[PDB]
């Protein structure tokens, strides 16, 4: 109906929009009528309607300036509404753009704007852009202020105040706030959570009045630093169009004694007095740290003031508080109960698709060369949070500049435009930047996503069936468990010789139910045991809960199951709600060494033996690990697999790696002498000659004895 | 209001707010650096510098300079907040309408609408700096009233404000005539 | 006469609205449920001194003034305080803890001074110092000078208050031990009230109170939700209802166009919460009270446990008679026993025996799992043994179940427990029941007279007991008609209760597997005997012969040492 299609207007007028006759009839509009046009990001403008039959029905023509102001592109949809109550601008105060006025002599206003508005009656709104073509020059301007507000018609008698200093252009670009969802990718789930928890309470209050509930107020986003928490909050606030009131932590805590509390009070009062509002308390951990941290009075008064303000806003006011912290345990525990930040959101490192989307978003203004395979970079970059990807792009650009520095004279302050034209990033620059990049997200426990299916694991059909019936059914068919009153199994414990691929089974199980996968290796467990780590078991399980359905994975658990840490783990496992879709998968190589308490019912009770791969499994592993390697045509791996009886997956990977090493050595030698694009069978034969099993026969016999003991324990 | 409030005040306040009042300083003998670049002693002196005042025998800081100090101390540009208003006059009247659940003040009062203790402390900004009489006759006649009669007098004084260069961003009230009410 | 006060709006269509039949304060007693006893105590301690002061003049005594409520956060302490204050209709001065602590240095004492002075001037008055722990933490917790000035000012005001003036001070705090010890003496917060998590009926009452405005779909089973929610505090129930409504609106959002500010009236009027929404909200929700020791009632009788008739009679003689018939004990002058120690193979149902004993005497039940004991031993748990017994005293009568004593009694914690148990009042009904699978390893000092001296052996279930357990566990599950379990019970000689639970769970697992397979193919609503056979093929004993021999030998030695 009113969703007129956007088109490039032939005319350059800043207050004219051409529409088809059919649409004009549909909306009862007419030529010369002033209407309010709304596009995207809630941007609005006032345009004079003109009939033009060339346009197809339902299409409207607008110029470049109006499209830029509305932040919409050609082919978009704009909603047109009547604007009959627009008054004539009593006084319009406008200043030009500095760059556009360089080299202009005489009075700019008389030269350019004086004929533009006289006998024009152009409706102007604050924050708009209008361009005037005078003589041989074209100058853009800004509608700084309009009286009456917020918009009005510039009549002949309207007084135009052009006095003032030039306005720099860089402000609009380098301050690119009002960023929409189009600048964020790879975090659709958390974005949807924040949207459903913020927009609906504000954009459609009547819903909760009809249902009759008090919508939740607090929201607590947390995750690794540099994952774009601030960007997400800013985007949501801008999309909602509410009275965003960013509050920083360091900014508040740097004030004189007796002033930070006043700033907090004034901020909350301002947000309340202009409802709706979205208070965003960035880096709340600096304002309200953990109790065992700083005990000073100045560090206590601020926390008490924040608690009082939080408890004081519980009313009809439409105020939403969003806080961002690195970890859930860093915040004072008093701020995570009812009436406070009771809803949590967890941000996790993106997957390959997320990294590709981030690369596309950042690398849209770069002068990229043709040889760009962004998919390749996304595949090769693992664990890179958004900040790491931005740094990678910057480093690649800098490397390109360095390479092209040969034709650059540092002493000369002038650079030929031709040289700047030749500038262009290449895949080599990106690979160099990847070589020099330093990711840091993985150094701490972090929620991630895995996409491994029942094809990277060879054999183990019975174990796969057991895992399916243990995990897949509870998540996908909870109704059946409710029907039969059977509580879902919490977790399972894998045991077997190292290298059998337990992590692969865990990742496959996580993928099948579409559950985020949390990993906790031995070093992290020991560091927590010694109390010199930045994360705690309570923190790990809080993140698992907030990111449900999750799958926690404990590796080489025997190192700690030899215990205060084990006590905390038991307490957390007892605490977790049964209905919550959180599964703890433990792995160890010496099952009898595990503390018996961990094996009691209601805990990691189910015990699963992971055997060594079979001949067919060996062949499958060899094929899987060699998928992206050039093999000699006609080569069959059946003989090699047969010769590798009793070899775990790690052994086969070692064999493949040695064969590739021989091949690359031969290729390097041949090139240096100046060939062998693939790997010949002789390389594999040499690798097998240099093979060695990783498990002694005695340990295998011990594992088999333990398995037989377990089977007899359940055999009758 | 998404920014500075919109309201019209005297011309003196506007012109004062236009300026900056930075007091330039030259290369101190204690500087160790080239000609360009300034370390800590060659930097321009803010108009509210307490040391400069007490060294010049000025006891208060010329309110406009106090406003500059408050704006500098906070209100980062382009980000960090939405312009929390810097100045607010004291108000000690008990809020008759607080209602955390309690009734009005006469029969109920919580800890949120209880006027906290008031700490008197000598002020530091004087709104009007120099009061200036155009002609000594204005006060000479006023005193002449008492001279003839012997009784005390009292009268309002009319005039207008203007800038005062002798104090950083200072104001003077120039009084043109005196009017005597019936007393 | 446990209450004697509760038995008989808010001092107040148009007429009914005016008579009350964002600031809708003055919440009356109707807005509270599941805490009848605590509300009765608070009313008895607040109303009578103010509403009817002439009683104490007539009898010639000074009524108590200091009341201190403590319990898990979110149980509704502030709700009860405000309800009582508004119902009494007296000058109500409300002092927040953090709000007072947020003032500049030196302005946080004047607030307390003026608060108490005003409460005195406009008597009668009620002063509710919410979150007193923030303005009076433990002595060693805070050493800041201002933290001592404020506490000393509070103590001086409290001591000076004691007079004919009709002013009552009420304080709240989640942790009973957090408050400074000096605040719990004569002339100060002497009377103490403990808030416990509600029971099934209390949960239903809370659910009805909160879910009285939602446009609930006609297919709602609030009774089922009340039964399912175990350990849910009132705040948790409110969050559950809010999340269920959120889920309903999210499901309905498909027809709603977010672009339009308004929505079609018909859709807005079609909102309704269904049972599945409550199930989803329960799935998402996560209670927090159980992380720490709390007080909760139990309703297990001598029917959910099979056999153990002799042990049941022994427990009856130990616990029930003194509480129900103390007069005869006074006549004979023999004080009742303090504690009991159950020992035996794991999974025999010691916890069920403790709960049944607690229910018989209508006493509240406190539980302390083994991990809690270890955490207290390592000093990384907020609670403490002194706190446990303080809550047990405040909520008397009570049964404290110390489980897994072997972990600590393999000691600082054992010494603290011994001191606390010795200091227990003789006549106050505070029973301690200890559980341990290693009676030999337990420290002998705990077995001396006046302590957990009464040892009781808990044998493995008998054939009839196993049949009763199997019937009890499987009663709420759809089984095949004409299904026999006597054969399975007979075949399960020497199996512990946990083993029977495992067998039935395996049978249910096979049943659900077959049901899901049929659903995929398309059937199996019952648990056919073939499922039982399949499950039994795998399940097996969990107690070794040596363990049973050792337990029998220990019991026989105990019998020999107790007779000739
Ligand atoms: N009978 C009830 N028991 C517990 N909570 C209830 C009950 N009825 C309603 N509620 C709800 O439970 C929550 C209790 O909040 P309240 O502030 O009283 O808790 P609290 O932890 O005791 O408070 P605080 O320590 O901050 O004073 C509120 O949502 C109240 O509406
Ligand atoms: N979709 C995105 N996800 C994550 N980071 C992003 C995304 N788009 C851009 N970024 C970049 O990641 C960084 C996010 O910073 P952020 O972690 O929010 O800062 P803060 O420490 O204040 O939370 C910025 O450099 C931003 O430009
Ligand atoms: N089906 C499989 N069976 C065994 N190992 C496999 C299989 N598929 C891949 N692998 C390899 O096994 C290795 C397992 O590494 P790791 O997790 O450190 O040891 P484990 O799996 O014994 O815990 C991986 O590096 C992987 O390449
Ligand atoms: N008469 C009974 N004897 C043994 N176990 C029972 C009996 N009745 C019920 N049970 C089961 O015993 C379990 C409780 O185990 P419990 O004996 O408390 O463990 P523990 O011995 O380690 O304290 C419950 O799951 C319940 O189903
Ligand atoms: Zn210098
Ligand atoms: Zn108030």
């Amino acid at each position: 109906d009113n969703m007129l299609l956007v088109d490039d207007a032939i005319n350059d007028d800043n207050s004219v929009i051409a529409i088809n006759s059919n649409t004009m009839d549909k909306l009862e509009l007419f030529r010369g009528d002033t209407v309010l046009v709304k596009g995207k990001k809630r941007k609005d403008t006032v345009l004079i309607v003109l009939i033009d039959d060339e346009l197809e029905d339902g299409a409207c023509r607008i110029n470049r300036v109006v499209r830029n102001n509305l932040r919409i592109r050609l082919g978009d949809l704009v909603t047109i509404h009547p604007c009959p109550d627009i008054k004539y601008a009593t006084r319009i105060s406008v200043l030009p753009i500095a760059d556009t006025i360089e080299g202009i002599t005489g009075n700019l206003f008389d030269v350019f704007l004086k004929p533009y508005f006289v006998e024009a009656y152009r409706p102007v709104r604050k924050g708009d852009h209008f361009v005037v073509r005078g003589g041989m020059r074209q100058v853009e301007f800004k509608v700084v202020d309009v009286e009456p507000e917020e918009y009005a018609v510039v009549a002949q008698d309207t007084i135009i105040h052009w006095e003032g200093e030039p306005i720099n252009r860089e402000d609009e670009e380098n301050n690119m706030n009002e960023v929409g969802y189009d600048d964020i990718g790879g975090c659709r789930k958390q974005m949807a959570q924040i949207r459903e928890m913020v927009e609906l309470p504000l954009r459609h209050p009547q819903l909760f009045k009809a249902i009759g509930i008090k919508p939740p107020r607090g929201v607590l986003m947390y995750g690794p630093p540099g994952t774009g928490k601030t960007l997400m909050a800013r985007a949501v606030a801008n999309e909602t169009g509410a009275f965003f009131f960013l509050i920083n932590g360091p900014e508040v805590m740097s004030k004189m004694a007796g002033e930070s509390e006043s700033n907090l009070r004034k901020a909350f009062e301002e947000a309340e007095k202009n409802a709706p509002a979205i208070i965003f308390i960035d880096e709340i951990d600096s304002i309200a740290p953990k109790r065992d941290k700083t005990n000073g009075e100045v560090e206590r008064r601020v926390v008490s003031q924040l608690l009082t303000l939080m408890d004081g806003m519980k009313a009809r006011s439409n105020v939403v508080v969003i806080a961002a912290t690195n970890r859930p345990n860093s915040i004072d525990p008093a701020l995570r109960r009812f009436g406070r930040f009771d809803r949590e959101v967890d941000i996790g490192i993106p997957d390959a698709t997320g990294r590709l989307e981030v690369l596309r978003i950042h690398t849209k203004n770069m002068k990229l060369a043709d040889d760009v395979d962004l998919e390749a970079l996304a595949a090769e970059t693992h664990g890179y949070v958004g900040a790491d990807i931005a740094s990678l792009c910057s480093e690649a650009a800098m490397q390109q500049i360095r390479e092209k520095m040969d034709l650059i004279d540092l002493d000369e302050d002038e650079i030929d435009a031709e040289v700047l034209d030749s500038l262009g990033v290449t895949m080599d620059n990106f690979r160099f930047a990847l070589g020099n990049s330093n990711p840091s997200a993985l150094r701490e426990t972090v929620v991630e996503s895995v996409n491994v299916t029942w094809d990277d694991v060879g054999g183990l059909d019975e174990i796969k069936e057991e895992l399916k019936e243990t995990v897949e059914y509870p998540v996908l068919h909870p109704d059946q468990y409710t029907k039969f009153g059977l509580s879902p199994s919490k977790g399972v414990l894998f045991y077997g010789p190292p290298g059998t691929g337990k992590t692969l089974l865990a990742k496959a199980v996580a993928t099948e139910v579409s559950a985020n996968f949390i990993s906790v290796k031995g070093p992290e467990l020991l560091s927590m045991w010694y109390g010199e780590s930045e994360s705690n078991i309570r923190d790990i399980f809080d993140k698992a809960r907030a990111a449900a359905p999750t799958v926690v994975f404990l590796d080489e658990l025997d190192s700690i199951a030899k215990d205060r840490v084990v006590n905390q783990l038991l307490t957390e496992m007892d605490g977790m709600n049964a209905k919550k879709n959180v599964f703890v998968i433990g792995a160890t190589n010496r099952p009898d060494q595990i503390d018996p308490a961990i094996l009691r019912p209601g805990r990691l009770d189910q015990l699963i033996y992971v055997p060594l791969p079979d001949e067919n499994a060996r062949l499958s592993i060899l094929n899987a690990q060699l998928r992206k390697t050039p093999l000699e045509p006609g080569l069959e791996l059946t003989a090699i697999a047969k010769a590798t009886q009793g070899f775990s997956g790690a052994d086969l990977l070692y064999i493949v790696q040695r064969a590739a090493k021989y091949a690359i050595k031969d290729s390097i030698e041949a090139h240096r002498q100046h060939p062998v694009p693939y790997i010949t069978k002789e390389h594999f034969a040499e690798a097998m000659k240099t093979a060695k099993r990783s498990v002694s026969d005695a340990e295998l016999r011990r594992y088999e004895a333990y398995s037989q003991q377990m089977k007899a324990s359940r055999g009758q | 209001r998404y920014g500075p409030l919109r309201i019209k005040e005297l011309a003196v306040d506007e012109e004062l707010e236009k300026e900056d009042g930075l007091i330039p300083r030259q290369k101190s003998k204690l500087c160790k650096h080239g000609d360009r670049g300034m370390c800590e002693y060659c930097s321009p002196l803010p108009p509210w510098d307490k040391e400069y005042h007490e060294k010049n025998k000025i006891k208060h800081i010329s309110f406009h300079s106090y406003l500059k100090k408050l704006n500098e101390n906070a209100n980062k540009k382009e980000n960090g907040s939405s312009y929390i208003s810097p100045l607010s006059e004291p108000d000690f009247r008990i809020n008759k309408r607080c209602h955390n659940g309690h009734e009005p003040w006469p029969r109920g009062i919580c800890s949120k609408c209880q006027p906290s203790a008031i700490t008197l402390q000598q002020q530091e900004f004087r709104m009007v700096d120099h009061v200036e009489f155009q002609k000594s006759e204005i006060i000479n006649e006023f005193i002449q009233a008492w001279r003839y009669t012997g009784m005390q007098r009292f009268g309002y004084m009319y005039g207008s404000y203007s800038k005062y260069d002798n104090t950083p961003l200072g104001i003077k009230a120039v009084v043109e005539a005196i009017y005597e009410p019936p007393q």
